[PDB]
RNA sequence: UAGCGGCGAGCGAACGGGGAGCAGCCCAGAGCCUGAAUCAGUGUGUGUGUUAGUGGAAGCGUCUGGAAAGGCGCGCGAUACAGGGUGACAGCCCCGUACACAAAAAUGCACAUGCUGUGAGCUCGAUGAGUAGGGCGGGACACGUGGUAUCCUGUCUGAAUAUGGGGGGACCAUCCUCCAAGGCUAAAUACUCCUGACUGACCGAUAGUGAACCAGUACCGUGAGGGAAAGGCGAAAAGAACCCCGGCGAGGGGAGUGAAAAAGAACCUGAAACCGUGUACGUACAAGCAGUGGGAGCACGCUUAGGCGUGUGACUGCGUACCUUUUGUAUAAUGGGUCAGCGACUUAUAUUCUGUAGCAAGGUUAACCGAAUAGGGGAGCCGAAGGGAAACCGAGUCUUAACU
């Protein structure tokens, strides 16, 4: 066989120019009017998957 | 670099890149490793649990018997029960580059020259399709076990080649790495010789 | 020489053989550990299973779209277009230079070095760097 | 290629077996348990080649507390004399100059007591 | 990959590119015109193949040996040194192999040809209706009804018919492309009950078929069904005339054959467990993982007594098996009566890292063609450029009205 993309992982993180992923930060989606602009104005941008946590998805998203 | 021919007495201007470079034993060996294992027709098969000629019922009751639990009849550690990983035909096809073997047979044209194993004749032809005049031929040229390889595959050559043992004819186009490094003396027709630096360019 | 050659130093390591054993290392177990799901035959859980927390592919959002003309657009460097074979410069001629690939629609001619012979450059965008780069060595760019 | 694994077993079951030959019963005939006798062997040999030091040394140190008792003075006094005499014959030797050579051994014991004083 | 997906687990295209192979036609329909290509069915002739076959090279001496093909010495064949047998290992002893030939008869294939059937070609006309589409239910499409195109239809309906209709992924318009509701069609392709030849870093009798042997048998089951074990004397039966013990036995001892009968049919080798006979030593006042460290004596061999070696081992210090599971086992926790044979990290394809080898801003081909492990084949993949959700921009880019 040829390896599948866990394909959920693929909609989530993109990668980068030096291996890393980025992510959309979660929190952001709904329940929104009791949160401060300050945490929504900081989840806003996108961010890079943390040490722990990219060999879970580099072993998701083999082809990515 | 020059190849003293062997009865003409002339030089035949070659190559350094293809008839004097290095030793390259690494390139050699994996070229050569690689050659023999695309000779292996790889035809087996040993018989899983699941071919072995029998049936799925469970020998025994689970819990009561005072046996060992066991479940099937052909399982692998019971006599005339199945391999446990039971081998299927198989490909030992290597993949060897272009450019890995076109420098593995530099290597061992470059010491073939080295080691006078390599010898430059002419013209090579036997007279009649007949292996007396070939075994005398190779008999008045000191040699026994050797690889003649000419530009032009004579038929007559063939035919008084193919009941002597040590001796093989090739074409210029088929050489092999092994044959070349299997034999004592290779002998080139000056005309294969250059056919051989147009193939490793 | 057949029974002379010979491989590189560390080229043939040699392959965990577990399950014979107590001075090979990997004896009883193998390599393994004790009991578990890891220990067993088949064993393992799959990609991306925390326990039963929700992972990490599946807590966070997911964003965005492909485009459908991204996949059609290419990026040309000039260290080619001097294999062009010509001096002029289209979507093809550059396909028949095996250089874009043949679905492709949009081309662009970023600067990523160092192009030498006049070129003509007809219908590819051209990147403001290497607009000048082109029509500094000699150079013509017409659209 | 199968390798059939019947005469280099008959190696290894026979050597374990000729390493315990003297054995009583299964333990010379049986290679499940002449492994075991082997290896509980083997175990003890090390162990006792450390206790051999030990058990010569405190025979001898019960040869030269007889002989020099018989001469007027403890063990413990002896070998106080003759460190303070400094004289340095280890007790492998003092042990057998006091089985073999009596006039020696009391010779020693009156350089220990000319020093012990 | 795009997508589908309790957007989970998973499922997963097409466009387009490279190859293998390549072939188009007929009816719905009249007239002109006929046998005009076409195939099908048969006869005959030729060629080739199958079903029996034929010829097929070239060696002797001596030594060991039961026996020579082996050793040594000297010759010959080879378009033939593939293989098998022959009293040990044979190119030249035998069967064969290379090579060259062979069919009265029956046949397969391919041309040619006779007859029958069949219809070419031209002009004009027609150009598939309960159908397409729709509503409801379901299914197939990678696509789970979703914004869902498309196909199929169980049910209810229902057109236009070349100034027409289908599709182009809801849908409309413009543009492009195609002609459904009739049918036939070789090759590339898939498979091996069965036959022949050849091959194996496949197995060698607990393996390989369940089955090397009168094996789907014996045997088990009412039945469907399940399903064994079991090969090897010798080169040749020359397989033991005859005599003795014995129950006109079984078994044996001689004799004889044989190179060898502890090669005797319970037959090559002949292990281990297990059971004996004989010899040396120890052992009947001594407590326990049965050894180990020390160690007297005795018995055999030596040995220019050198005071060693082997066997035994009184007596003595120390010493509660192995596995497994456990915080922790002599544990009175698990497992094992013993031996012998088998018995468990593999294989394939992807992806990542390390080693190593080639080439290097380039590396490499896949399918396939194939003088065929060569060489072609660069379709493609990976890399040399990122940022952004995306358009887009590009050594920058995104954010933001703009960024210290």
């Amino acid at each position: 066989p040829k390896i599948k993309t866990v394909r959920g992982a693929a909609k989530r993180f993109k990668k980068t120019g030096k291996g890393g992923f980025k992510h959309k930060h979660a929190n952001l989606r709904h329940i929104l009017t009791k949160k401060a602009t300050k945490r929504k104005r900081h989840l806003r941008p996108k961010a890079m998957v943390s040490k722990g946590d990219l060999g879970l998805v580099i072993a998701c998203l083999p082809y990515a | 670099m020059e190849l003293v021919l062997k009865d003409a007495q002339s030089a035949l201007t070659v190559s350094e890149t293809t008839f004097g470079r290095d030793f390259n034993e690494a390139l050699v060996h994996q070229v050569v490793v690689a050659y023999a294992a695309g000779a292996r027709q790889g035809t087996r098969a040993q018989k899983t649990r699941a071919e072995v000629t029998g049936s799925g019922k469970k020998p025994w009751r689970q819990k009561g018997t005072g046996r060992a639990r066991s479940g099937s009849i052909k399982s692998p550690i019971w006599r005339s029960g199945g391999v446990t990983f039971a081998a299927r035909p198989q490909d030992h096809s290597q993949k060897v580059n272009k450019k890995m073997y076109r420098g593995a047979l530099k290597s061992i044209l470059s010491e073939l020259v080295r080691q006078d194993r390599l010898i430059v004749v002419e013209k090579f032809s036997v007279e009649a399709p007949k292996t007396k005049l070939l075994a005398q031929k190779l008999k008045d040229m000191a040699l026994e076990d050797v690889l003649i390889i000419t530009g032009e595959l004579d038929e007559n050559l063939f035919l008084a080649a193919r009941n002597l043992h040590k001796v093989d004819v090739r074409d210029a186009t088929g050489i092999d790495p092994v044959s070349l490094i299997a034999f004592d003396k290779v002998v080139m027709t000056a005309d294969a010789v250059k056919q051989v630096e147009e193939m490793l360019a | 020489r057949l029974n002379t050659l010979s491989p590189a130093e560390g080229s043939k390591k040699a392959g965990k053989r577990l399950g014979r054993g107590i001075g090979s290392g990997l004896g009883k177990t193998g390599g393994r550990g004790h009991k578990g799901q890891k220990s067993r035959s088949g064993g393992g859980v799959r990609r991306g299973f925390e326990g039963g927390q929700m992972p990490l592919y599946r807590r966070l959002p997911k964003f965005g779209f492909t485009s459908r003309k991204a996949a059609i657009t290419a990026e040309i460097r000039l260290s080619d277009l001097a294999k062009v074979e010509g001096g002029v410069v289209d979507l093809n001629t550059l396909k028949a230079a095996n250089i874009i690939g043949i679905q492709i629609e949009f081309a662009k001619v970023i600067l990523a070095g160092e192009v030498t012979t006049p070129v003509t450059v007809r219908g590819l965008r051209v990147t403001k760097g290497a607009r000048a780069a082109i029509e500094a060595a000699g150079g013509k760019i017409e659209e | 290629a199968r390798v059939k694994r019947g005469v280099i077993a008959r190696a290894r079951h026979k050597k374990i077996l000729k390493q315990a030959k003297g054995y009583y019963g299964a333990r010379s005939r049986v290679y499940r348990v002449a492994f075991q006798a082997v290896i509980k062997a083997g175990q003890y040999a090390y162990r006792d080649r450390r206790q051999r030091k030990r058990q010569f040394r405190q025979l001898w140190i019960a040869r030269i507390n007889a002989a020099a008792r018989q001469n007027g003075i403890s063990y413990s006094k002896f070998i106080n004399g003759l460190k303070k005499a400094s004289v340095e014959i280890d007790r492998k030797i003092l042990a057998d100059i006091a089985v073999f050579d009596k006039v020696a051994f009391t010779a020693l014991v009156e350089k220990a007591k000319a020093a012990l004083a």
